[PDB]
């Protein structure tokens, strides 16, 4: 299970960095320590680490400024593992849109 | 009388077999005689029947081959005999699936005249064997392990709902499944047993500890919980049974979290083989496919009807549909009526012909009874019972035990079966099969006179003159009470013209014993008196119980047949103490009438409790006695010699009488001039005539010449003109020495004396 | 010189239950001055104001057909004990139980039903047994009530119930049942016919029963499965040998079966265990009131030369024709009945001038004292 609102990050913001967009919240956290590892094109495959997540809290952060007009959307996933190494939540296909500036 | 209590043959004491009954059997086509003995099952006894024959003056025993094999406790071995074959029945126990009570019927094997096997019968599913048109001719449990998730991520309301599910399932399973036992476990974090299979023996306590369980939160360890359930609940160390079916009810949210053991490491493990699994989803967090996959992997292979929600209390049918039980109505409860479940067919038996046998059914229809007439060739039979259609109330006929004994009557026209019902109206009755129209049923013809006497528990038709008819019927009341249980045996003369029964005599044991149980064992022993009539034997196993040292106790009476019926008093009474020490309950089973000893005479067998005795029988010699005088008629005033001749000879001869006649002795006295105040004739050798003791040589003759003469002194002057009378009295004395043969005996029903006359010559025109 | 006889103390009769409130004999002291050839006489009287002791074994059926009738037996025990304890000071009451033999045709053998014989597992029940001695004869009434109010029902397969084994074992097991050898009553409860000798054949039991005790330390008749049920003759003989009077409190439906049994066991009585249960209590009171006694006058050894004799009179002018020592006894005394005696003393010669002796009823606490003064010399 997951608790995620719709996702978007505007174009070409001003720094500094990182900046918080949304939270990838698991569900079994009431029993403790559901760690994370975002993946997919955009985090762990070029373009490298444009989006990265903190391992315990779940904050999805933008690392450097964006533009849609080079890539329209950045699809992603999330591994979510417990402290014993076993997977907990299966990945959910986040899909972020850099919402156009009409330019 | 005939029976030779001097040299009784006994089976070895204590060791096998343990004889419960003994019966002699002779093969008509070979004239071989064996002493068959039935024994209960033990670690030593090889079977339920042995054949024992006399070799080196010792009874040696071996097992019969194709007889059925008893198993488990002893429950009854019947062996009956006829010149057509031997029939051996063994009461056996069988339990059917999902039945809470067991059946108890017979298994019977019919061997031929030579103890080879001929027919087989297994009286289970008796309704199949029955053919109600057959002409009657007359001429493991289950164990449920509840694994309940109190791991947290389950709010208390969901815990309470799961608790209610547990309680409702438990109550229904206890109500409608009897052999069901429960266990419970809770695995939030640590694994914590709440009650065990041993606790489930008390329904109320187990149901009471359900609604009291408290939650443990923490983390969701399903795999470790299941491994613990396999390793510490479904194990004999905690009351789990080997054969009982095993089931599980995982009541989980499907949220496995931080558990060392892969849940496939457990479901594919060796121990999960043969264990059913039901999953149930507590609460609602099934928003994703992972929970569904986990919950179904917990569920057994057919996911249909193995995954549910706590809200559907109808979830666990199929278990309640397949584990349903049925009870035989018992002593206050409702249930299936007793038809044939505990019939005990084969309790008594009678071989009628080479094809047909008649078996008692003491237990049929609430122990009313009956008798199954079984045609072994075609394997079909008819049930013969008392008719309940005359009045709708059949309750009056329950617990009659009709068929406790069975017999036949060889009337001049047709057979007529009879069956003892030793609890009819608490007296007992003897029934007779009567036939009318298209129906054949038992009706009460004889009735007892005392409560608890067991009148009709033993029957013995007797053909007193061996002519094909049945002249008397003996009916036993072994527990008749005057002071103690002395026993009693009625003697019913049987009418040739009408075929009805009329009482003739009532027989009772020797006075002085209060606990004889006279009438327990009756057997028509054929001909023992060597006179072509039928002799009977009646046992009294308890005669002598507790007397003196208690070395031995029991008795057997012999009733010689007579032209007008069974004798008034017994001709012999064999006592336990006079046979050999260690005989207890001597007289409980009897048979005889065949030559097992090696000479032409018939021999008897009396089985004690734990031994069998075999008695040879003695020849009966009846002596022809004749005489002559010299001079033939006493002259007038005779002072001269009165020479005598007294010739003895035998009147009936057999091979055994020839073998044994010639080592006993003859003893005869002469009494002269019987009845007078004074005698006319001396005895010239007083020592001789007044008593002699001779030995007998050969052939059949033994004669002696002895001398008399006129009395010494003045001769008589008051009775000179009348006759004299000479009386010879003979007795036969038998030494106890070790003569190989049975020594003879004089007939009991013939006078031991013979009288002659010695006339005198009167002075009239005619001397004599 | 001339003789004299005198009475030295006075004591009236009373009708108390206990010894202090009860009176057994005439006053305690008298005097007699004997002289050679001059007999003197004294008068005595006896009364049984106290009641005899009693012993009462309550033996009830615990098969399932009795579930509806158990209230009746539980009330019958209480209504019996109250009545008996209101009359006799020294009652003892025990308690035993029975179901049937543990072999197939009589009792189911499958383990599940052998543990829980009742139809449903929610029922409170107990495993089958043949005889279970629960409470040895005791004077503790509350113990009897507490125990009889605690037993649970068992199961069975056939309507006939084996209570004959229990009766025989109660008769034969005297040392551990607790009989006092005073007066015995057995109260047997059931609502079914009974098994008799011969029925064991159906279960494969061949060994005839034997007259010996077979109670384990816990009270169970464990070896029951190996012996046959006793015959009515054996039961009658055993009860007669032990002087036990049975009283069958049986249901109105099983009553016809037990009214024929009452004819064979001579002294027995049969009643109906109704909802009121006063008739059975009355039967048991009639059995208790049958107890009678023969009172004899004991006496002490006389001094040299002295002699003594007796005479007796029953209710009414009746005497006893047997002279001398026979007239020292009177028979057929029951509750609150009285008899009388005369004792004559004589002297042949004197040796001690003063002397004393004592007499009493046979085995009674109260006694009599006589002071003798034998004289030879003149006044
Ligand atoms: C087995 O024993 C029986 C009984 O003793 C034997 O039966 C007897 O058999 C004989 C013939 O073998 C029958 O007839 C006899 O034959 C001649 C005249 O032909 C004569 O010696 C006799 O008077 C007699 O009639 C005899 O009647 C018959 N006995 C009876 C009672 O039926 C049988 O033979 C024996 N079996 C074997 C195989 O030895
Ligand atoms: C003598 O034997 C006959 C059978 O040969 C007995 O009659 C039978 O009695 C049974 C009693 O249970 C009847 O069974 C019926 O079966 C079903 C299933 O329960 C149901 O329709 C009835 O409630 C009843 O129980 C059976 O119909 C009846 N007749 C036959 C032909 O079998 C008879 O009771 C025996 N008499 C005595 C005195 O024992
Ligand atoms: C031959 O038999 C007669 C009886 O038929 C025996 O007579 C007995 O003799 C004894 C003394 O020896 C007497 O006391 C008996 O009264 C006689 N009669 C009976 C019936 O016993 C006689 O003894 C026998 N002869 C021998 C040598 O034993
Ligand atoms: C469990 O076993 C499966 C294969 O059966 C494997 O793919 C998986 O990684 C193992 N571990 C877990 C936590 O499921
Ligand atoms: C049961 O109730 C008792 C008090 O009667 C309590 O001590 C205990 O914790 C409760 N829980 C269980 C599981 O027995
Ligand atoms: C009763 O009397 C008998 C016979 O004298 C004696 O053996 C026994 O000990 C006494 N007491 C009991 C309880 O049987
Ligand atoms: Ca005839
Ligand atoms: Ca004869
Ligand atoms: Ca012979
Ligand atoms: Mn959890
Ligand atoms: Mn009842
Ligand atoms: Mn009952
Ligand atoms: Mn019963």
């Amino acid at each position: 299970d997951w608790v995620i609102p719709p996702i978007s990050c505007p174009e070409n913001e001003k720094g500094p960095f990182p900046k918080n967009l949304v939270q990838i919240k698991s569900n079994k956290d009431k029993e403790g320590k559901v760690f994370y590892s975002i993946t997919g094109q955009g985090a762990d495959t070029p373009p490298v680490g444009v989006f990265i997540i903190e391992r315990e809290t779940g904050w999805l952060k933008v690392t450097e400024p964006l533009d849609r007009e080079r890539i329209a959307t950045y699809t992603l996933f999330s591994h979510a593992v417990s402290s014993n190494g076993n997977a907990v939540e299966d990945p959910m296909e986040i899909l972020i849109t850099v919402t156009d500036q009409n330019d | 009388f005939n029976v030779d209590v001097a040299r009784p043959w006994l089976t070895p004491k204590g060791g096998a077999p343990f004889v419960l009954s003994s019966l002699l059997h002779q093969d008509p086509s070979t004239n071989q005689t064996w002493l068959l003995v039935t024994s209960p099952r033990t670690k030593r006894t090889p079977g339920p029947l042995h054949r024992c024959s006399l070799v080196q003056d010792e009874i040696l025993c071996h097992p019969v081959e194709h007889v059925p094999i008893p198993k488990g406790r002893h429950r009854g071995v019947t062996v009956v005999r006829s010149h057509h074959g031997v029939l051996i029945c063994i009461q056996v126990l069988v339990r059917r699936p999902h039945s809470l009570s067991s059946e108890l019927t017979g298994t019977c094997s019919l061997l031929g005249p030579d103890l080879r096997p001929q027919a087989q019968a297994n009286f289970f599913d008796l309704e199949n064997l029955l053919d109600p048109d057959a002409r009657v001719d007359t001429g493991a449990g289950t164990e449920i392990a509840i694994i309940l998730d109190g791991s947290g991520s389950i709010d208390p309301p969901d815990f309470q709902r799961a608790k209610d599910f547990i309680s409702n399932m438990m109550r229904n399973f206890y109500e409608k499944c009897f052999e069901c036992n429960f266990a419970l476990v809770q695995y939030g974090g640590v694994i914590q047993t709440e009650f065990d299979l041993r606790d489930s023996q008390d329904v109320m306590a187990s149901l009471a500890r359900v609604q009291n369980i408290t939650q443990v939160g923490s983390v969701t360890k399903t795999a470790s919980a299941m491994q613990h359930v396999l390793d510490s609940i479904f194990t004999s160390s905690h009351g789990s049974r080997r054969k009982a079916s095993k089931v599980m009810v995982v009541l989980t949210d499907g949220g496995i979290f931080e558990d060392p053991l892969n849940l496939t490491t457990v479901i594919n493990s060796p121990k999960m083989q043969g264990v059913e699994r039901f999953a149930i989803g507590v609460g609602e967090e099934f928003k994703s496919a992972r929970t569904a996959r986990e919950l179904n992997l917990i569920a057994s292979d057919p996911d249909e009807t193995h995954a549910f929600k706590v809200t559907n209390y109808m979830a666990l049918d199929g278990l309640l549909s397949k584990l349903r039980y049925n009870i035989i109505s018992m002593e206050g409860t409702v249930g299936d009526a007793l038809h044939y479940q505990l019939a005990q067919i084969g309790f008594s038996a009678q071989i009628l012909d080479e094809r047909q046998v008649l078996l008692g059914a003491v237990g049929a229809f609430d122990w009313s009874g009956g008798a199954l007439l079984y045609d072994t060739r075609s394997r079909r039979g008819r049930f013969l019972n008392q008719t309940a259609a005359a009045a709708a109330d059949a309750e009056a006929a329950q617990y009659s035990y009709l068929g406790y004994a069975v017999a036949v009557l060889h009337k001049t026209c047709s057979l007529s079966y009879i069956a003892g019902a030793p609890r009819y109206k608490h007296h007992g009755a003897v029934f007779e099969l009567q036939k009318e129209g298209r129906e054949a049923s038992f009706l009460p013809v004889l009735e007892g006179e005392q409560m608890g006497s067991y009148f009709g528990s033993e029957l013995c038709p007797v053909d007193i003159d061996m002519d094909g008819s049945t002249d008397f019927l003996l009916v036993a009341a072994p527990f008749y009470h005057v002071h103690g249980e002395e026993g009693r045996v009625y003697v019913y003369r049987l009418s040739e013209q009408d075929g009805s029964f009329s009482l003739a005599r009532i027989l009772s044991g020797h006075p002085g014993f209060t606990n004889a149980r006279f009438g327990f064992a009756m057997a028509a022993m054929g001909d023992l008196s060597q006179d072509k009539l039928t002799d009977v034997a009646i046992g009294a196993p308890l005669e002598g119980f507790g007397a003196d040292d208690g070395a031995s106790f029991g008795s057997v009476y012999i009733y010689n047949g007579h032209w007008d019926g069974l004798s008034a008093s017994p001709s012999q009474r064999i006592r336990a103490s006079t046979v050999a020490p260690g005989l207890q309950y001597f007289g409980m089973s009897m048979a005889g009438g065949f030559d097992i000893s090696g000479d032409g005479l018939a021999d008897i067998t009396v089985g004690t409790l734990g031994q069998a005795v075999v008695f040879r029988s003695r020849p009966v010699v009846r002596l022809k006695v004749s005489m002559a005088f010299t001079p033939s008629a006493l002259p007038i005033g005779f002072n001269g010699v009165v020479n005598v001749r007294l010739c003895f000879e035998i009147s009936s001869v057999t091979t055994a009488s020839e073998s044994g006649l010639r080592e006993a002795l003859l003893n005869f006295t002469l009494d002269v001039d019987v009845g007078k105040q004074r005698r006319r004739l001396q005895c010239s050798d007083v020592r001789s005539c007044l008593g002699c003791l001779r030995e007998w040589s050969s052939g059949s003759q033994l004669c002696e010449d002895l001398l008399l003469m006129p009395t010494e002194g003045e001769l008589c002057e008051e009775d000179c003109f009348s006759n004299a009378s000479v009386k010879v009295s003979y007795q036969l004395q038998t030494p106890e020495g070790q003569t190989d043969h049975p020594q003879p005996i004089l007939d009991r029903y013939t006078e031991p004396f013979a009288i002659f006359q010695l006339p005198y010559e009167k002075a009239c025109k005619n001397k004599l | 010189p001339r003789g004299q006889q005198e009475v030295l103390q006075d004591q009236p009769l009373s009708q108390g239950a206990r010894g202090e409130g009860a009176t057994q004999l005439a006053p305690q002291r008298v005097r007699v001055t004997l002289r050679p050839g001059e007999p003197q006489q004294l008068q005595v009287r006896f009364l049984r104001a106290e009641g005899y002791p009693v012993d009462l074994y309550y033996l009830m059926d615990l098969s399932y057909s009795m579930k509806d009738d158990l209230e009746r037996v539980r009330q019958l025990g209480h209504a019996l004990l109250v009545r008996l304890q209101e009359v006799t000071h020294s009652v003892r009451i025990g308690f035993g139980s029975f179901v049937d033999k543990t072999v197939l045709p009589f009792v189911s053998t499958v383990p599940s039903k052998l543990r829980h014989p009742c139809p449903t597992r929610l029922e409170r029940c107990q495993s089958p047994f043949s005889f279970h001695h629960v409470l040895s004869l005791t004077g503790d009434a509350q113990a009897f009530e507490r125990e009889v109010g605690r037993q649970s029902v068992s199961g069975n397969l056939d309507s006939p119930e084996g209570g004959f084994d229990a009766i025989l074992q109660a008769a034969l097991c005297q040392e551990q049942i607790g009989w006092r050898n005073v007066s015995r009553l057995l109260v047997f409860t059931s609502d079914d016919t009974f098994h008799t000798a011969g029925d064991g054949k159906l279960g494969g039991i061949f060994m005839p029963s034997d007259g010996h005790c077979h109670l384990d330390s816990n009270g169970l008749y464990s070896r029951s499965t190996e012996f046959d049920y006793p015959s009515v003759g054996q039961v009658a003989q055993a009860l007669s040998a032990a002087n036990i009077q049975p009283i069958f409190a049986v249901t109105s439906a099983a009553l016809p079966v037990y009214q024929e049994l009452s004819k064979l066991i001579p002294k027995s009585a049969v009643g109906e265990l109704s909802e009121d249960s006063s008739n059975v209590v009355q039967l048991i009171m009639d059995a208790y009131n049958s107890l009678s006694s023969t009172v004899t006058l004991e006496h002490s050894s006389l001094p040299p030369g002295v002699h003594i004799s007796y005479e007796s009179q029953c209710e009414g002018p009746e005497k006893r024709e047997g002279k001398a020592e026979d007239r020292g006894q009177c028979n057929h005394v029951r509750i609150n009945q009285t008899v009388t005696f005369w004792v004559s003393l004589q002297a042949t010669h004197c040796l001690p001038e003063p002397h004393l002796l004592r007499l009493r009823a046979l085995g009674f606490s109260e006694e009599l004292i006589v002071e003798l003064h034998t004289l030879c010399d003149c006044n």
